[PDB]
């Protein structure tokens, strides 16, 4: 994933 | 210790100082102390004016007779104190103003008389009117100032649309309103039962859906007080008390200031 | 801004009023509310700002 | 967990404290709880009271508006080839009254549209299906005058383009108000007479009314060029609450509504006739 | 990002604490569904506004 | 750095703003910065009412007109400023009232024009008057508000006993007040010199032999505008051009609230 | 290869950071969704186009 | 994930  | 209680108060504002040897505790409004408009909830950007003691006392308005065919009577806020000395200034030579208020009721009599007045402080009071027409209560009707408003036993509608009178009519167990007076205990309260108390003292908080508005354009108190159970006394049939209603402003700040406004109560 | 000749001068008063009262009609009444006295020279031109004055959040 | 405090086992008393008394003129309400003027036993309590909060209370769509629109042949006379609708709440009675129980309101808007249509005309051969055009209009944009004007271009006003048959239309609006909360009440003017004014028209105000457009309209159109037969439709709104908050508590309405504002006229008597002493 | 709590379990099946699963699909926070895990506050500034909020068992009126 | 100048001045104050582009420095009479009452110098007992932005700010009074024959202006204060907005409320609704206050003088032309204006600030302006009688001059007469009053070239007594007029008759070269205006000097000034600055900037501190007096009764400066030198352009023996006066209070704070004083100004 | 990022709550329920999911399906970029987190400049090549920019205190032309 |  990329949680930003 | 020393002796004090919960029916002996004194509320001492600006130069002006109320005692009393036989109130009921005292009401503060949803909880809610009055107090300035915060920083971080602040919306015009113009430095505020605050008069503090010139305007943070107690008015006195004028006394009306309580009486056995009595209905009721109505103020607004800050309506009722548009022409209070330093506070109506304000209030009519800035755009923008807020208000707490500490409202003090006053009706005496004795250990033989007897009746109950509601005293209600209602947010956004608005009473229905007349005619036919819907939502047409002119501006001067809508505001008696100190003078205050009454209610009625019974709808009477004005009946003449060439001439239409455009005041309010204000049915009292219908609290003036559509709704049924013994509800209007969910709004904040005192009750002046004559074998208990001489008054009433309910602290107000500025409500509003906006952290500041125009004082005079709107009303954000109404003041309702309706004989719960009617004024009597030993057996003489016409009976009559003063009440006198004492309000004072709290925390007031003004913003937008210009020439004064002149509005037409004609 | 002043687009007169060089050896022209003068002093202006421009304001903004809050809504609410009447209309200034006389510099007496405009005085009273917000406002700027420009006065022309080498500076050709003058800012006044209105300042966000309202009840609502938004107009 | 949520459920509600339990039941303490009291006993017998003979004591100073008097709790069975009380002063109402002081404003309160008495905390008073069965073990206090009763013996009671130790109940463990489950129950809760999910349903009743705020949320759980406006947690349903209701019908606020039906918007009759029409396809057929443009003729040269008043049509329903499109309509207009201000958007509100108030139209209706029950939701109005539900909302009503608050002076104070603030939450994101569910919107749902049932669209049904029918046949007028006994016979003129039939119709193919119709896509239906919802337009919003914020108060400022050009409202149409024509069912298939400029207007409809549509370039930044949000339109629902809807099919027939299809599952009901439904969008979401977030907070829109000018304020930091919608007033259900506003004991007020937009505009104040002054002494100087010209006519007394000039100052003159609907009282208890804010904006004049408040929050705009929802225009109406079946994007179809007309059929020989005509299709009579109807588009129903189903309005819901959704992230609510809610202020200052009033009483409901007891007396039926009369207009927008609180104005009442007739049915002024809601009690029924029951006997002092009658159970 | 999914988000995942307790069901709160009424009547159950002869087989413990059950879960559900949501995920937000939308940009805008008002296209979300409702949770409905809504805490609760006391009655008192209504049903108690006093200045010297007083004890239940002692004299209303002193 | 950058560029600034002497001459080149903003003055602001609550919602209003002053831009000068041809000043001449600014004066601060007597090097005392307006201030608020120390409790080691304070008399009234009673929380007083400190107004701030919305009585402390520029106040424009009615323009006069400079020409050719043009002998002298004066005013006196808080007296100008009576009927200025919420100060003039603030200074009527209170038995005691001090005030410090920016005096902003206007006066623009051309290369091309000339003439020299004195324009002097005097604590306790006392003025002379009428007649054969001493001391003579009524309220209504010595308190002209922000109309002022003007200065004459010579002593014409007035001379009717049956039905006196009651007024000052200031003489120019006397400063209205027995003694040469040569030497007014000595108190806070500055000089329009047409050539040289369009206008004249004083700041004044409240200056009294009390910490505070009632300014209903007293004038505690007076503004005092004689041309040094005449009006004069190009060869046109006619000329004439506006002096426009703007005051703003500073510091502002009132004791002793009652109700509105009423004067008789016939 | 799921995106997740805050959404910025304006009328908040009565129950904080809240969250969503995108995931893009496609491998054509223009197939793609907005992500509408714009940053933004100054208006200054515009307001203030200037050799020489000055301070708003001091004279313009000096 | 987030599990409350
Ligand atoms: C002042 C009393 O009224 C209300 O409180 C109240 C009444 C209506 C409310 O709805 C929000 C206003 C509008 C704003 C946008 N809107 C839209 C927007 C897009 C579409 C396709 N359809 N409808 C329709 C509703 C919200 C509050
Ligand atoms: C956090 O949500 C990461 C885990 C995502 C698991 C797969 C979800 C598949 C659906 C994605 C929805 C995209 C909606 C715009
Ligand atoms: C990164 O995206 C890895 C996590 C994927 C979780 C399951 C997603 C299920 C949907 C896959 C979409 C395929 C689209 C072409």
């Amino acid at each position: 994933i990329s949680e930003v | 210790a020393c002796g004090y209680s919960d029916r002996v108060l004194q509320l001492t504002l600006g130069n002006s100082t109320i005692t009393t040897q036989e109130a009921a505790n005292s009401v503060v409004a949803y909880g809610r102390w009055p107090e300035f408009i915060r920083d971080d909830e602040a919306n015009p950007v113009d430095q505020p004016t605050e008069p503090d003691v010139a305007t943070c006392r107690f008015y006195t308005l004028d006394t009306v007779m309580w009486g056995k065919e009595s209905k009721g009577w109505w103020w607004k806020l800050p309506d009722a104190l548009r022409d209070m000395g330093l506070f109506g200034q304000n209030m009519y030579y800035h755009y923008l103003g807020r208000s707490g208020y500490t409202v003090h009721v006053q009706c005496n009599a004795s250990k033989f008389h007897q009746g109950a007045l509601g005293v209600f402080a209602i947010p956004e009071y608005c009473l229905a009117g007349d005619s036919d027409k819907q939502r047409y209560t002119s501006y001067a009707n809508a505001n008696p100032g100190e003078r205050g408003g009454k209610f009625y036993s019974q709808f009477n509608k004005d009946n003449a649309v060439t001439s239409p009178k455009r005041e309010f009519c204000p049915v009292d167990y219908l609290l003036g309103c559509g709704v049924l007076l013994g509800n209007a205990f969910v709004y904040p309260h005192q009750i002046i039962n004559l074998r208990t108390n001489n008054s009433a003292t309910i602290v107000l908080p500025y409500v509003n859906a906006l952290a500041i508005d125009s004082m005079v354009k709107h009303n954000n108190w109404g003041i309702a007080i309706l004989p719960l159970s009617p004024l009597d006394f030993a057996q003489d049939s016409s009976v009559e008390i003063p009440i006198t209603v004492t309000i004072a402003p709290m925390c007031s700040e003004f913003n937008g200031l210009r020439n004064v406004t002149a509005p037409k109560f004609q | 801004l002043f687009c007169g000749s060089m050896m022209a001068t003068g002093k202006i008063l421009v304001a903004y009023a809050p809504p609410g009262a009447q209309p200034p009609t006389s510099r007496k009444e405009a005085m009273l509310g917000t406002h700027v006295i420009w006065d022309l020279g080498l500076q050709s031109s003058c800012t006044m700002v209105v300042p966000w004055i309202s009840n609502v959040t938004y107009r | 967990q949520d459920s509600l405090p339990d039941t303490k086992a009291s006993g017998p008393a003979h004591s100073k404290e008097v709790p069975a008394l009380t002063a109402v003129e002081t404003g309160a309400t008495n905390p008073l709880a069965p073990s206090d003027t009763v013996q009671t036993r130790h109940v463990v309590q489950r129950r809760s009271r999910s349903e009743s909060t705020i949320e759980s209370f406006f947690a349903r769509g209701a019908c606020v508006a039906i918007i009759e629109v029409d396809n057929e042949q443009p003729t040269t006379r008043a049509q329903k080839l499109f309509a207009m609708w201000r958007i509100t709440y108030k139209d209706t009675v029950q939701l109005r009254r539900k909302l009503e129980f608050f002076t104070y309101s603030r939450f994101d808007m569910e919107f749902t549209f049932v669209v049904t249509a029918n046949f007028t005309n006994a016979n003129n051969g039939h119709a193919l299906n119709q896509v239906y055009q919802i337009m919003y209009i914020p108060p400022g944009a050009p409202t149409p005058k024509s069912w298939d004007d400029y207007t409809w271009q549509t370039s930044s006003n949000p339109s629902i383009f809807y099919t027939y048959g299809a599952a009901p239309a439904r969008i979401s609006v977030p907070y829109v108000g000018l304020a930091n909360a919608y007033s259900h009440f506003y004991d007020g003017f937009a505009k104040v007479p002054l002494k100087t004014d010209a006519n007394d028209q000039i100052g003159d105000s609907l009282y208890s009314a804010m904006t004049v457009d408040d929050f705009g309209v929802l225009a109406v159109r079946v994007v179809n060029d007309h059929n020989p037969t005509k299709v009579t439709s109807k588009v129903r709104i189903y309005m819901k609450p959704k992230h609510v908050r809610v202020w200052c508590p009033r009483p409901p309405r007891a007396v039926p509504y009369y207009g927008p504002g609180v104005d009442y006229r007739n049915n002024l008597d809601p009690l029924s006739e029951k006997g002092l002493t009658t159970y | 990002g999914a988000q995942v709590s307790s069901q709160k379990v009424g009547a159950h099946e002869n087989s413990s604490t059950i879960n559900y699963t949501t995920i937000n699909y939308y940009k805008d926070s008002a296209s979300n569904a409702a949770s409905k895990q809504d805490y609760s506050q006391d009655p008192s500034k209504f049903t108690e506004p006093l200045k010297d909020v007083l004890i239940k068992t002692a004299p209303a009126l002193n």
